[PDB]
C-alpha cells in the first residue's frame, strides 16, 4: 500500500489505533507527497510529539498543535509546548507550560510581556520557590527589594 | 637465571671475559633480569665495549635487544648524547652489507619514540632501502611510520630518504609483498595507492591495507583477510531479524564453546528460531524469518517434523542440549507453550505404556502429573487429553504409582467441575493395594467429589478403610473429601449418606461405616476435623458445603503461573529454578577533605619539640585492602615545623603483609633505632575490606539455605526503614539492601531487605533486617529493628549485626 | 595532637592530659590554643581573628579552607572561596549567580553554566541567563526563553546557532514568536523539509515563498490538513518595550 | 527466633512449630508480621504437609483474630500456601469457609487452635534408654 | 600499538621471558603472564579467552604457555598468525618450552619477539630469516 503510494489503504492496514511503526512509515511517505493531511492523522496515531509538532505548529491558529503536546508542557519538553500555545498572538497554555515544569521565573516573564498584569502573582510564587531553593541574599520575599521584581517595579 | 635480582656483580665478570659465548650469555642474562624487572645499570660500560662496531650479528641482535625496552634508564656507559652508545657504530650496523644486522639495528632504532636518537633514526632507514625480503620491505614501512610518530609529523619524516621516509607505505601497494603502516596520520597518496593493491594482494599485507580502507563492491577477490571483512559487509546489506542463517560467521563460532555441548545446546537454538517465526507468545520465541524452512506442508517429503521430534526430548541427547532442546519444541509449536508441552509431558509422564517413562520415585512421578494437567488448567483443549492420559498413569498399579496420579487429577477437578465425572471408575482401582498416604488421599477426594457419578463408593474406600499403609495426611484430605455431590447417589452397601457419617468419622469422629476408617486423628496440628464436622450442612451436596469447595477452586486458576499448576515439563524446570541469575617523637593532627572530588585525608605534622628531628619523611601505607593513592611528599617534621601535609586515600586494594589495623601513617626523622613510627590519623576501620556485592531473592534464598542466618540480634536505631539510616551504615561494611523477604498486609508489614556483600575476608555477608515498625496492636518492641545476620562462618555476621546502629564522625580544627 | 604509641588518658586535672598504657608508660599533653581558638572564635562569627588562628599544627582541608563554606547565607563561604568548587557552591547559597559564573568557569565546565544560568533565570534577569546558556549550547532553551522574555533581537540570535544544529525545537521557535514567519522556512528548507517550510510560511501570508519551497522540492500545496495551511499566523511580538533581560532587580 | 535458622533445611517441623503456635496464641506478645514474614518463606521450599498446615492455621488465625485477615489474603492467593497439590485441596476448603461463608464453622473450629491430638510427655522415657545405647 | 606484548610464560607464576616492544609493560608483563596462563589463560582449551580485560591467545606446551595478548584488535586472522609464526620459532630456540631451556634463551627468544612483532604491529619471521640475527 505504501509502494502503489495508497495512503488510505496503507491507513486502514495500520489501523487508527497503535500500529504506531506502520503509521510512523507512513505519515513520513505522506509528507513525501506533499499530502499534509494524511501526514497529520499517521503522526497523531504515531503519536510522535516531536514530529508532530512540527508539522503541526505551522497552523498560525494552533489548530491541533496542544493535545500533541500536552505532555510536553509538565515532561520538561518545554519548548515542544511553547511552539504549540503561542502561534496567533494568544497565550492558549503559554504561561501555564512554564509553571507546570517549575520554570517559575519563565512563567513571571511571560506574563510581564503581554502585560494582563498577571506578574504580580507569578512573581510572587516564584519569589517564594526562591527562598525555599536556597537564596537569602537574593532570597526573594519582598515587592523589590531581593532581587526580582513583582509587577509594580514592572512594566508594559 | 630464571628471575634472579642480585646477580649483577657476577654478569659484569661474565660480560668480558675473551668468550664470546660468555659475553653473549651475560648480556641475555641482563635481559631475562629486566624484562621481568629487576637490576641493571651496574653493568653499563662492559656490556657496551666489546660489540659497538662488529658486523658479527649475534652480540649486535643482543645489544640491539637491550635497546628498546630500558636504553633511556642505563647510563653508567652510554650516558645522554645525541650518537649515544646505542647509536654511533650502529650507523655500521646500518650500513654492513649483512642485512640482518643493519634490519634489526633500524628495526629497533626507528622504534623507540626517544628524543635523544631522533636524528640517528632518521637516516636509518637507509638499513631496509634495499629489501632484500618481504622482511626487509615491511620493516621500513613500519620504521618510516615509527618515525613520523616520533616527533616527525612533518617535513623530516614524510618525502623519500633515497626510497622511504614515508614512502615504502606507496611502494609496498604495488610490490610484490604488501604491508601498510599508514593506518593512520600518513600520506594520502598512499591510501589511494591501497585501494589499487585490493586487487594486486599478497595476503597478509592486505590485512594491513584492509584495517585502513574497508568496504568492496565486489563479491570479493580472493584471499582470508578479503574474506573476513565480507561477512561485517553481508551483515550491513541485511541486518533484519538477525541475520538468520549465519555467514561466515559460523566458522569462528565453534571454537567459541569448545566445551562441548554448550556449541550444539545453541547450534539447535538456532536451527530451531531459523525453521520459522511463529506467534511468539510465552515459550513460542522463535525469531528470525518467516518462511526459510516453513513448517508443515503436506507433501513435504521426508518432512520438517523429523527435526522437531529431537527437540522434544527426555534427555535424548545430553543434559545441556536437553534443557535447550525442551524449550526450543515449545518454541518452534505450541499454542503457547500448552500445546506442545502436553505432547512432551504425555512421552515423560508416568505410564504402564512404557517402563522408561515411569520411575519407582513417588515425587518425580507426581510432578510429572502436575505438569501434564497443568497444560489442562491453562488450555481447554488439553483438559479432554489430559484426563484419559492420567487414567493411563494410575494403570500402573502399584500403590505409589496410583497416588501420585490421583493427587493431582483431584486438584483438575478442582478446576474442571464435573467435567472428569467418568474419570472416578478408573480412579478408584488402584486404591486397594497400599503402603502409603497418597494414594488414599487423592483416591478418597476423586471418589468423594464424583460421588453422584459411581455407586461402588462402600466397597472400593471399605477394603482400603480396613488396610493399612501410612495414614497421617489421608485423614486431611479424607475429611473435607469423602461425602460430596448429590445427596443420594450412590449405593453399593453405603450410599451417599453412608458416605457422609464415613467423612465425618475419619475427620475426627467415630462411627461404624465402611468398616471404620483407616485413622480418625488427623495431619498437622492446626488443620482439625471440626471445620468439615459442622460442614455437610446439605449432606454431601452441592450447596454450600464440601461439595461446593471440591467443586471449585481455590482463587485464580488459570495459565502457568503455578495457579494449580507447575510451569511448563518438570524436568525441563529444575534447571531453570537452579539458575540465581546473581548479579622519634612526632604529633599529628588530621580530618579528611573533599575538594573538587579529590578525597584526601589531611595530616598536619607537627614538631612541638626542639630536638633534631632531620632526616623527615613522610609516608603513607598500604596495609590491605587500604591504599595510598600518592603519600604526603613534604619533607617536614623539622624544629618546631608544623606543615600540613596531604596524604591521598583510597578505600579498595589487594591485601599487604603489613599490619592491617586502623590506617597506618608513617613519619620518619632522627634516630637510629625507631628511624621509622608509626602513628595515627583518626579512624579507618577494618569493615572497610569487606566488599560490596549483591544478590537477587533467588541467590538469598540459596544462601539462607546454603549455610545458617539463625543469629539475630536487636539494634537500635533501626526505628526508621531500610532506605534512610540502615542502608547508610550497611553500606560503610561494605553492604547493600537489595530484595525484599516480606509479607505486608494489615497485620504484616515489617520491612525486609535481603543483603549481600562477598567479603574479602574468604566469606560472604548476608542478612535480612527486619524494621518492627508497629503494623499490630502488639509490635516487638515497638520501633527498632531486628537483623538477622550470617556471614559464611558468620565472622562478619556480627559487623552486619552493629553496623546499622549508628555511625558518624567529624572534627572541626 | 598524637603521640607514637596507643595509650589510655589516666585522666585530665588541668590544661594538661595525662596518659599511661598497659605496660604502663606515660605520655603528657598541653591543651592548646590551636584548633580550640580558631573555632571558638568562628562559632563567636569573627574572621579577622580566625586568619591569624590559621596555622599549619591545624589547617587540615576542611575546618579552615572548605569547612567555611557551609552557611545557606554565606558568612563562613564568603571568607573561604578560594576553591573553584567552594566559589561555585557559595554562589547559589546567595542566589547570586555573577559569581558562579566565574567559578563555573574555572570548574572548566558547562553543566555549572547551565544550572547557574537556571539559577539566574531564578533570581530574575534573563542576560546573565543567555551568556551562561549560549556557552553551555543550549541555544533551543534559549530560544524558547526569548519570547517569554520579550526579546526579539536575542531570539533571531539562537535562532540561526541552533539551525545548523537542527534543533528542530530550538531553531523552529522562533519564527512563530517574532509575528512574522520567514526564519522557518529557511531553516526547514535546509532541513529539506519542505512541507512544514510551506505551511509555516503560506499561513502567515508569505505564499511566496511557501511556494518557493515547493517549486524546488515537491509541489502540491493545496491539501488542507488538521491544522491550517494557510489561516492567519500574526502575532503582535512582546508589548514590553523593556525586557526581561533586563527584569530589574536589586538585590540583597 | 528459632525460624530465622535456615529457610528450608531447618524442616518441616519447626515451620509447623512456629506455624502452630502463631496461629493458635495470635500474638499479641510480638507482632505477628516477624512470624508471617518468617513462615511465608519457608513454606515455598518445604513439604506438603506444612504448606497445607499454613493455609489452615491461617484461617483458625482469621477467625480467632479480625486483624489477622488482611495477611491470610496476601498468604493464600500465593502458588504456596495454596495452589500447590495437597496445599490447595485443605485451602480451597479453608479458604472458601473463611472468604465465602458464615465463619460459624471457622469460629467453632478455633477454640484456641490447638494441635490434633494431646499426648502424654513422651520424650522424657525415650530419652532415658536412648542415651547409653 | 594494538599487541601490547608478545610473552612465553611458565605457570610457575612468573613469565619466563617476554617482550616489551616500547617501554610499557616491564613488571606489568610478569603479573599478568604469571596470573592469567596458570588458569590456561582462564581458558577451557579454546586459543581466545579473554580476562581482566585483556585478550589472551595462547597455546599450551607442557607447564608453559606460549602466549600472546592486545587489548586491541584489528583482525581475526591476524593474532594467530603471528603466535602461529612464533610457535614454528620457538622449538628451533628451546625445543618445545620448558622454563629452564626458555631461560637460557631469552636473547633467542627476545629478539625474535621485536623482529615478529614490531611496535606491536604484526610482521612475519621464519627460521631461516632469524639465523642472519644471531648469527
Amino acid at each position: 500500500a505504501l509502494q502503489l503510494g495508497e495512503l488510505k489503504i496503507a491507513y486502514q492496514l495500520a489501523v487508527e489505533a497503535e500500529s504506531e511503526q506502520k503509521w510512523k512509515q507512513l505519515a513520513e511517505l505522506a509528507i513525501s507527497k506533499c499530502q499534509f493531511s494524511l501526514a497529520q492523522e499517521c503522526l497523531h496515531h504515531a503519536q510522535d510529539y516531536g514530529g508532530l509538532l512540527l508539522l503541526a505548529t505551522a497552523s498560525g491558529n494552533a489548530s491541533m498543535v496542544n493535545k500533541l503536546a500536552e505532555g510536553a508542557e509538565r515532561d520538561g519538553k518545554n519548548n515542544v509546548a511553547f511552539m504549540s500555545y503561542f502561534l496567533q498572538g494568544k497565550l492558549d497554555a503559554c504561561l501555564e507550560l512554564l509553571i507546570r515544569t517549575g520554570r517559575l521565573p519563565e512563567a513571571a516573564f511571560l506574563a510581564r510581556t503581554y502585560l494582563p498584569s498577571q506578574v504580580s502573582r507569578v512573581v510572587k510564587l516564584w519569589r517564594e520557590n526562591l527562598s525555599k531553593v536556597n537564596q537569602k541574599a537574593a532570597e526573594s520575599l519582598a515587592d523589590p527589594t531581593e532581587y526580582e521584581n513583582l509587577f509594580p517595579g514592572l512594566k508594559e | 637465571m630464571d628471575s634472579e635480582p642480585p646477580s649483577e656483580i657476577s654478569l659484569k665478570n661474565d660480560l668480558e671475559k675473551g668468550d664470546v659465548k660468555s659475553k653473549t650469555e651475560a648480556l641475555k642474562k641482563v635481559i631475562i633480569m629486566i624484562l621481568n624487572g629487576e637490576k641493571l645499570p651496574g653493568l653499563l660500560m662492559t656490556i657496551i665495549r666489546f660489540v659497538l662496531p662488529l658486523q658479527d650479528h649475534t652480540i649486535k641482535k643482543l645489544l640491539l635487544v637491550f635497546w628498546e625496552i630500558v636504553p633511556k634508564t642505563t647510563p653508567d656507559g652510554r650516558l645522554l648524547h645525541e650518537m649515544i652508545l646505542v647509536c654511533d657504530a650502529y650507523r655500521k650496523d646500518l650500513q654492513h652489507p649483512n642485512e640482518f644486522i643493519r634490519g634489526s639495528t633500524l628495526r629497533f632504532l626507528c622504534k623507540l619514540k626517544e628524543a635523544e636518537l631522533l636524528e640517528p633514526l632518521m637516516p636509518a632507514i637507509r638499513a631496509c632501502l634495499e629489501h632484500r625480503h618481504s622482511y626487509v620491505r615491511r620493516n621500513a614501512v613500519l620504521a618510516i611510520y615509527t618515525i613520523y610518530r616520533n616527533f616527525e609529523h612533518l617535513i623530516p619524516d614524510a618525502p623519500e630518504l633515497i626510497h622511504d621516509f614515508l614512502v615504502n607505505e606507496k611502494d609496498a601497494s604495488c610490490k610484490r609483498n604488501a604491508f601498510m603502516m599508514l593506518i593512520h596520520a600518513d600520506q594520502d597518496r598512499a591510501l589511494d595507492y591501497l585501494s589499487t593493491c585490493i586487487d594486486q594482494v599478497q595476503t597478509f599485507g592486505d590485512i594491513l591495507q584492509l584495517v585502513i580502507v574497508e568496504l568492496i563492491y565486489k563479491v570479493c577477490h580472493a584471499n582470508p583477510s578479503e574474506r573476513a571483512r565480507f561477512i561485517r559487509c553481508i551483515y550491513n546489506l541485511l541486518q533484519s531479524s538477525s541475520p538468520a542463517v549465519k555467514y561466515e560467521a559460523a566458522g569462528t563460532l565453534v571454537t567459541l564453546s569448545s566445551a562441548p555441548t554448550a556449541i550444539k545446546a545453541a547450534a539447535q537454538c538456532y536451527i530451531d528460531l531459523i525453521i520459522k517465526e511463529s506467534d511468539n507468545n510465552v515459550k513460542l520465541i522463535v525469531l528470525d524469518r518467516l518462511v526459510e524452512l516453513k513448517e508443515h506442508p503436506a507433501h513435504e517429503r521426508v518432512l520438517q517434523d523429523l527435526v522437531m521430534d529431537i527437540l522434544r526430548v527426555l534427555s535424548t541427547p545430553d543434559l545441556e542440549v536437553r534443557k535447550k532442546t525442551l524449550q526450543l519444541a515449545l518454541d518452534l509449536v505450541s499454542s503457547r507453550n500448552v500445546e506442545e508441552l502436553v505432547i512432551v509431558l504425555k512421552k515423560e509422564v508416568i505410564k504402564t505404556n512404557n517402563v522408561s517413562e515411569h520411575e519407582d520415585t513417588d515425587k518425580y512421578r507426581q510432578l510429572l502429573v502436575r505438569t501434564l494437567h497443568s497444560c489442562s488448567v491453562r488450555f481447554p483443549d488439553m483438559a479432554a487429553n489430559v484426563i484419559p492420559v492420567l487414567m493411563e498413569f494410575l494403570s500402573d498399579s502399584n500403590e505409589a504409582a496410583a497416588a501420585d496420579v490421583l493427587e493431582f487429577v483431584r486438584e483438575a477437578i478442582q478446576r474442571f467441575d464435573n467435567l472428569r465425572m467418568l474419570i472416578v471408575e478408573k480412579m478408584l482401582e488402584v486404591f486397594h493395594a497400599i503402603k502409603s498416604v497418597k494414594i488414599y488421599r487423592g483416591a478418597l477426594w476423586i471418589l468423594g467429589e464424583y460421588c453422584s457419578t459411581k455407586e461402588d463408593i462402600q466397597s472400593v474406600m471399605t477394603e482400603v478403610r480396613r488396610s493399612l499403609g501410612e495414614i497421617p495426611i489421608v485423614e486431611s484430605e479424607i475429611k473435607k473429601e469423602a461425602g460430596e455431590l448429590k445427596p443420594e447417589e450412590e449405593i453399593t452397601v453405603g450410599p451417599v449418606q453412608k458416605l457422609v457419617t464415613e467423612m465425618g468419622t475419619y475427620a475426627t469422629q467415630s462411627a461404624l461405616s465402611s468398616s471404620r476408617p483407616t485413622k480418625k486423628e488427623e495431619d498437622r496440628p492446626p488443620l482439625r476435623g471440626f471445620l468439615l464436622d459442622g460442614d455437610f450442612f446439605v449432606a454431601a451436596s452441592l450447596a454450600t458445603t464440601l461439595t461446593k469447595i471440591a467443586l471449585r477452586y481455590v482463587a485464580l486458576v488459570q495459565e502457568k503461573k503455578k495457579q494449580n499448576s507447575f510451569v511448563a515439563e518438570a524436568m525441563l524446570l529444575m534447571a531453570t529454578i537452579l539458575h540465581l541469575g546473581k548479579s622519634d617523637p612526632v604529633y599529628a593532627e588530621a580530618y579528611v577533605h573533599v575538594n573538587q572530588y579529590d578525597i584526601v585525608l589531611d595530616v598536619l605534622v607537627v614538631n612541638q619539640t626542639s630536638d633534631t628531628l632531620q632526616n623527615c619523611t613522610l609516608e603513607l601505607a598500604t596495609l590491605g585492602d587500604l591504599k595510598l593513592v600518592e603519600k604526603p611528599s613534604p619533607l617536614t617534621l623539622a624544629p618546631h615545623d608544623f606543615a600540613n601535609i596531604k596524604a591521598n586515600v583510597k578505600v579498595a586494594s589487594t591485601e599487604n603483609g603489613i599490619i592491617f589495623g586502623n590506617i597506618v601513617y608513617d613519619v620518619s626523622g632522627a634516630a637510629s633505632d625507631r628511624n621509622c613510627v608509626v602513628l595515627s590519623d583518626i579512624h579507618i576501620d577494618i569493615m572497610d575490606y569487606i566488599q560490596p556485592a549483591t544478590c537477587t531473592d533467588a541467590e538469598f534464598r540459596q544462601m539462607w539455605a546454603e549455610f545458617e542466618w539463625e543469629n539475630k540480634v536487636t539494634v537500635n536505631t533501626n526505628m526508621t526503614d531500610l532506605n534512610d539510616y540502615l542502608q547508610h551504615i550497611l553500606k560503610s561494611t561494605n553492604m547493600k539492601c537489595l530484595t525484599p523477604e516480606k509479607a505486608l498486609s494489615g497485620y504484616c508489614g515489617f520491612m525486609a531487605a535481603n543483603l549481600y556483600a562477598r567479603s574479602i575476608f574468604g566469606e560472604d555477608a548476608l542478612a535480612n533486617v527486619s524494621i518492627e515498625k508497629p503494623v499490630h496492636q502488639g509490635p516487638d518492641a515497638a520501633v527498632t529493628g531486628h537483623i538477622r545476620i550470617r556471614a559464611k562462618s558468620q565472622g562478619m555476621a556480627l559487623s552486619l549485626g552493629d553496623k546499622i546502629n549508628l555511625s558518624q564522625k567529624k572534627t572541626s580544627l | 595532637r598524637t603521640l607514637d604509641l596507643p595509650i589510655y588518658v589516666t585522666r585530665v586535672k588541668g590544661n594538661n592530659v595525662y596518659c599511661l598504657d598497659r605496660e604502663c608508660r606515660p605520655r603528657v599533653l598541653t591543651i592548646d590554643p590551636t584548633e580550640f581558638k580558631f573555632k571558638l572564635a568562628l562559632i563567636n562569627r569573627k574572621y579577622d581573628e580566625v586568619l591569624h588562628m590559621v596555622r599549619n599544627a591545624k589547617l587540615v582541608g576542611q575546618s579552615i579552607i572548605a569547612y567555611l563554606q557551609k552557611k545557606g547565607y554565606p558568612e563562613v563561604a564568603l571568607h573561604f572561596v578560594k576553591d573553584e568548587k567552594t566559589r561555585f557552591s557559595l554562589a547559589l547559597e546567595c542566589g547570586n549567580i555573577e559569581i558562579a559564573l566565574e567559578a563555573a568557569k574555572a570548574l572548566d565546565d558547562k553543566n555549572c553554566w547551565e544550572k547557574l544560568g537556571e539559577v539566574a533565570l531564578l533570581q530574575g534577569n534573563h542576560q546573565i541567563v543567555e551568556m551562561c546558556y549560549q556557552r553551555t549550547k543550549n541555544f533551543d532553551k534559549l530560544s524558547f526563553l526569548y519570547l517569554i522574555t520579550g526579546n526579539l533581537e536575542k531570539l533571531r540570535k539562537m535562532m540561526k546557532i541552533a539551525e545548523i544544529r537542527k534543533d528542530m525545537s530550538g531553531h523552529y521557535q522562533n519564527a512563530l514568536y517574532l509575528g512574522d514567519v520567514s526564519e522557518r522556512v529557511r531553516i526547514l528548507k535546509n532541513c529539506g523539509q519542505k512541507s512544514l517550510a510551506y505551511l509555516s510560511a503560506a499561513t502567515h501570508g508569505l505564499d511566496e515563498e511557501a511556494e518557493s519551497l515547493k517549486e524546488t522540492f515537491d509541489p502540491e500545496k493545496e491539501t488542507i490538513p488538521d491544522i491550517d495551511p494557510n489561516a492567519k499566523l500574526l502575532q503582535p511580538p512582546a508589548p514590553i518595550m523593556p525586557l526581561d533581560t533586563n527584569w530589574p532587580l536589586l538585590t540583597v | 527466633h528459632l525460624c530465622e535458622f535456615i529457610e528450608d533445611c531447618e524442616f518441616t517441623v519447626l515451620a509447623t512449630r512456629i506455624l502452630h503456635l502463631l496461629g493458635q496464641e495470635g500474638p499479641k506478645t510480638n507482632n505477628p508480621s516477624k512470624y508471617i514474614r518468617f513462615i511465608y518463606n519457608r513454606v515455598v521450599l518445604e513439604h506438603e504437609e506444612v504448606r497445607a498446615g499454613a493455609v489452615s492455621a491461617l484461617a483458625k488465625f482469621g477467625a480467632q483474630n479480625e486483624e489477622m485477615l488482611p495477611s491470610i489474603l496476601v498468604l493464600l492467593k500465593r502458588c504456596v500456601m495454596d495452589d500447590d497439590n495437597e496445599v490447595r485441596d485443605r485451602a480451597t476448603f479453608y479458604l472458601n469457609v473463611l472468604e465465602q461463608k458464615q465463619k460459624a464453622l471457622n469460629a467453632g473450629y478455633i477454640l484456641n487452635g490447638l494441635t490434633v491430638s494431646i499426648p502424654g510427655l513422651e520424650k522424657a522415657l525415650q530419652q532415658y534408654t536412648l542415651e547409653p545405647s | 600499538m594494538v599487541l601490547l606484548a608478545a610473552a612465553v610464560c611458565t605457570k610457575a607464576g612468573k613469565a619466563i621471558v617476554s617482550r616489551q616492544f616500547v617501554e610499557m609493560t616491564r613488571t606489568r608483563i610478569e603479573g599478568l603472564l604469571a596470573a592469567f596462563p596458570k588458569l590456561m589463560n582462564t581458558g577451557k582449551q579454546h586459543t581466545f579467552v579473554e580476562t581482566e580485560s585483556v585478550r589472551y591467545v595462547y597455546q599450551p606446551m607442557e607447564k608453559l604457555y606460549m602466549v600472546l595478548i592486545t587489548t586491541k584488535n584489528s583482525n581475526i586472522l591476524e593474532d594467530l598468525e603471528t603466535l602461529r609464526l612464533f610457535s614454528r620459532v620457538i622449538p628451533e630456540y628451546c625445543r618445545a618450552l620448558e622454563e629452564n631451556e626458555i631461560s637460557e634463551h631469552c636473547f633467542d627468544l627476545i629478539f625474535a619477539f621485536d623482529e615478529i612483532v614490531a611496535l606491536g604491529y604484526r610482521e612475519n619471521v621464519n627460521l631461516a630469516q632469524i639465523r642472519t640475527f644471531t648469527e
